RNA sequence: CUGGCUCAGCGUGUGCCUACCCUACGCCGGCAGGCGCGGGUAACCCGUUGAACCCCAUUCGUGAUGGGGAUCGGGGAUUGCAAUUAUUCCCCAUGAACGAGGAAUUCCCAGUAAGUGCGGGUCAUAAGCUUGCGUUGAUUAAGUCCCUGCCCUUUGUACACA
């Protein structure tokens, strides 16, 4: 049972996103871009899954099963509040952003606001804080 | 004989809480596998059955201070809401967990909506509590 | 016939005097009293800076303003100690009768 | 390229409206905005800005209104239009395009100054 | 500089050093088991569990901080 | 029990400070003997009540310290308590006499200090009382522990166990006895 | 219109709608226990309205 | 980190103009809130102020790591006449320098340092501030003029706006 069983993965490659098999599978899936510690638990509480495993003693059956969960929210019963992308202003689709596809999201939409000349993208182009930060004394390691 | 009171409370809980599973009838939500228990704390139950464990809390509170509604409760289940780089703060617990917890007790005849508001402990509820008090006493023993 | 009198004041020696004035005249027109029940006193605390401009070092008063509370409780009609509490009026104490 | 959409809905939808849907459509700031009320006390302001715009002339670019206000979300109702804002000095002749919905029309403005 | 990259899961070889060095410790304790045989004190506590239950180290006196386990008495 | 008090699971008698200058300044046997550290207080008081303080309420003390642990003296006495387990196990006597010797052999007996001729200055070495001898020892011990525990598996319980075993022999080992035996050797440098 | 125009911004809050009772400024108000003060005419005025420097 | 267990003291509370109070209890909601009917101008009601630290047990294992939470996207609530230059609050997301800090340098000796939370002021919205209150609770010293300041006595002076 604690022995390193029988074809152990101490690698994964899943979305294009490196998961050692040695890190706790809640802890291992919240490795990519877009899955974090709340968004990993849950999932995992979903795909009938013991959580107290690590990442390589599960079946690649097991791993498409949690990678579909992942993928699928709506459709597994995870409600409209829980997901990192609500109400998107182009497509109105309540669903979650992983990796590459959020890169693309964050990218488009500062560049967005930048084309329209909205000030958020005018503060993200001249290279300062956006929230409304004072500048007169911090934000001095990233400019020099 | 013994008393509730008379018994390790670490030890009433889990008895009590696993008492409660043994019957697994305890009108439990659809939302138990996807909440946090209060807006200061961080991530889910470590646990899976964490519903269990404070339906029994809750009835031991009512047991030794009665006539307590959801905003005592909210009270009692507190913690510090460390506001990440500004320092920690007091913050209560939500206030559906506790609310859900007293309606699957009056549901169940353990608890009673009281006068003066809040609930109280039901002879059938404090006769549960109090005979299990004994088998944990006995256990230990 | 449960009338309540509360006497309030500042000042502790002049609330004292009214007080004991009060029980004095209820013993000597015989009736039932129940002796002056001390009340927390509460304390009106104030701290200001001292100075009216900003350059000066950091001090700070702390003004405070103590006030106290006896009630005292009669078993009796209304118009006897009527008579009683409209004797003997200092100008610190405040006086407050109640009927039932 | 393609013709862009708002949330999920098309710009042809969103212009044949009734107040409550929108309320809905955008989000929660200019929810509480329009749902506050009426804008016939301090928005006044607006119901002029509204007989300006719909005071357009035949078919060419309308002429610039002018506002001493920058707290207006642009509803679709509005758009395509040319507008003044007042920033203190300047009044910003900017153009509005579809991309404007659920933004605040002073949101379009720089005073100072990079070194 | 160093790095320590302690075993995730038992090797068979380590299993052995395990169940045949342990019981001759006079202090066994997850941290000492941890330095000693290169393991996470998650399988260092859940193999000294594993062990008392089938009955081999001596358990002396346990806390949430810090779990004491000894060698079985001889004689 | 009206008979004797053990230190919650340890032996108070036959007890015995070999040494006669940190006799005097050692309060562990007959009458300082108590079930624990923890106590009230009120040694801070006067300038010499300070070395009656029961020497393991001294240990627990000294032991808690860098702002994150201070005034958590129920931590340190149940650290000390899993430490005094410890060493009983790896060394198997009286974990009273395994503290009481390493106090001893940690103790210096002659340092340097800056002395007269004010007209200038020079650093001239000096004897160091039985209560500095106490007092520098549970300190040095003390921030051996912390400084061997701070960031390795090797818990504090077990780290202090370690400092004392290796002292309480008078190893060289222990970061008490390197110190002592540092400060011994500037004396020498310049005596 | 003037009575559209001339006091019409509202001020039901903010120091713009409290003045210190005496001077009728609006910096370092005292509103405990109904003072409606600035710290400077209060601290004139504290034994005529009973406070006491005691502690 | 997640559970469970168990202990406080100071306060303030419906406004003069002043609009604006503290809130139990119950149903809806994941949360912020929302909708119901009450108490209190107060040792009366919030309230026995079920606070944090701490304490008991799981998870983690020396990895810039379940340390750190800056920076950032989106959505969701509340106040106000209005939050864009994000007021405040919530949720998922993003996971930065930082391995204990050079020259130098601040405060302090007993319920004190420090940790830890809680009220008052500001206040429509409202604490990384300040001003008070408990809670847990030490190391070192009973000395000196070495450094830094200040005050004396003797002394010299052609200075007295010194």
């Amino acid at each position: 049972s604690l022995v390193i069983p029988e074809k152990f993965q101490h690698i994964l490659r899943v979305l294009n996103t490196n998961i050692d098999g040695r890190r706790k599978i809640a802890f291992a899936i919240t490795a990519i871009k877009g899955v974090g510690r709340r968004y990993a638990h849950v999932v995992l509480r979903k795909a009938d899954i013991d959580l107290t495993k690590r990442a390589g003693e599960l079946t690649e059956d097991e791993v498409e099963r949690v990678i579909t969960i992942m993928q699928n929210p709506r459709q597994y019963k995870i409600p409209d509040w829980f997901l990192n992308r609500q109400k998107d202003v182009k497509d109105g689709k309540y669903s979650q952003v992983l990796a590459n596809g959020l890169d693309n999201k964050l990218r488009e939409d500062l560049e967005r606001l930048k084309k329209i000349r909205a000030h958020r993208g005018l503060r993200h182009f001249w290279g300062l804080r956006v929230r409304g930060q004072h500048t007169k004394t911090t934000g001095r390691r990233g400019r020099t | 004989g013994v008393t509730v009171k008379d018994v390790n409370q670490q030890e009433f809980v889990r008895a009590l809480a696993a008492f409660l599973k043994k019957s697994g009838k305890l009108k439990v939500p659809e939302w138990v596998d996807t909440v946090k228990l209060a807006k200061h704390k961080e991530l889910a139950p470590y646990d899976e059955n964490w519903f269990y464990t404070r339906a029994a809390s809750t009835a031991r509170h009512l047991y030794l201070r009665g006539g307590a509604g959801v905003g005592s409760m909210t009270k009692i289940y507190g913690g510090r809401q460390r506001n990440g780089v500004m320092p920690s703060h007091f913050s209560r617990g939500s206030k559906s967990v506790a609310r859900r917890v007293l309606q699957a007790l009056e549901g169940l005849k353990m608890v009673e909506k009281d006068q003066d508001w809040g609930r109280k402990l039901t002879p059938q509820g404090q006769r549960d509590l109090d005979r299990i008090a004994g088998q944990v006493a006995a256990a230990k023993k | 016939h449960r009338i309540r009198i509360t006497l309030t004041s500042r000042n502790v020696k002049s609330l004292e005097k009214v007080c004991a004035d009060l029980i004095r005249g209820a013993k000597e027109k015989n009736l039932k009293v129940k002796g002056p029940v001390r009340m927390p006193t509460k304390t009106l605390r104030i701290t200001t800076r001292k100075t009216p401009c900003g350059e000066g070092s950091k001090t700070w008063d702390r003004f405070q303003m103590r006030i106290h509370k006896r009630l005292i409780d009669l078993h009796s009609p209304s118009e006897i100690v009527k008579q009683i509490t409209s004797i003997s009026i200092e100008p610190g104490v405040e006086v407050e009768v109640t009927i039932a | 390229f393609r013709k862009f959409t708002y949330r999920g809905v098309d710009l042809d939808q969103l212009l044949d409206m009734s107040y409550e849907q929108l309320m809905q459509l955008y989000s929660a700031r200019q929810r509480r905005r329009l749902s506050r009320g009426l804008r016939r006390k301090q928005h006044s302001l607006l119901k002029r800005l509204r007989k300006a715009k719909k005071e357009a002339p035949p078919m060419e670019k309308p002429e610039v209104v002018k506002t001493h206000l920058r707290d207006m979300i642009i509803l679709p109702e509005m758009v395509g239009s040319m507008v003044g804002v007042y920033n203190g000095k300047t009044f910003n002749q900017v153009e509005i395009k579809p991309e404007m919905i659920g933004h605040y029309l002073g949101e379009f403005s720089i005073t100072y100054k990079p070194v | 500089r160093d790095k320590l990259n302690n075993l995730v899961l038992f090797d068979k070889a380590t299993y052995d050093k395990l169940c045949k060095e342990v019981p001759n410790y006079k202090l066994i304790t997850p941290a000492v088991v941890s330095e000693r045989l290169k393991i996470r004190g998650s399988l260092a506590r859940a193999a000294l569990q594993e062990l008392l239950s089938k009955g081999l180290i001596k358990l002396v006196s346990k806390h949430r901080a810090q779990v004491i386990y000894t060698r079985n008495t001889k004689g | 029990t009206p008979d004797i008090k053990l230190f919650g699971k340890w032996s108070t008698d036959d007890v015995q400070i070999n040494d006669i200058s940190l006799q005097d300044y050692i309060a562990v046997k007959e009458k300082y003997a108590k079930y624990l550290p923890h106590s009230a207080g009120r040694y801070a008081a006067k300038r010499f009540r300070k070395a009656q303080c029961p020497i393991v309420e001294r240990l627990t003390n000294s032991m808690m310290m860098h702002g994150r642990n201070n005034g958590k003296k129920l931590m340190t006495v149940r650290i000390v308590k899993h430490a005094f387990e410890i060493i009983h196990l790896l060394t198997g006597e009286n974990p009273l006499q395994v503290l009481v010797n390493a106090i001893i052999n940690s103790g210096p007996r002659e340092d340097s200090t800056r002395i007269g001729r004010a007209g200038t200055v020079r650093r001239q070495a000096v004897d160091v009382s039985p209560l500095r001898r106490v007092n520098q020892a549970i300190w040095l011990l003390c921030t051996g522990a912390r400084e061997a525990a701070f960031r390795n598996i090797k818990t504090i319980a077990e780290c202090l166990a370690d400092e004392l075993i290796n002292a309480a022999k008078g190893s060289s080992n222990s970061y008490a006895i390197k110190k002592k035996d540092e400060l011994e050797r500037v004396a020498k440098s310049n005596r | 219109g003037h009575q559209q125009l001339y006091w019409s911004h509202p001020r039901k809050f903010g120091q713009g709608s409290r003045s210190c009772r005496v001077c009728s400024n609006r910096h370092g108000l005292i509103r405990k226990y109904g003072l409606n003060m600035c710290r400077q005419c209060f601290r004139q005025y504290a034994k005529d309205i009973g406070f006491i420097k005691l502690d």
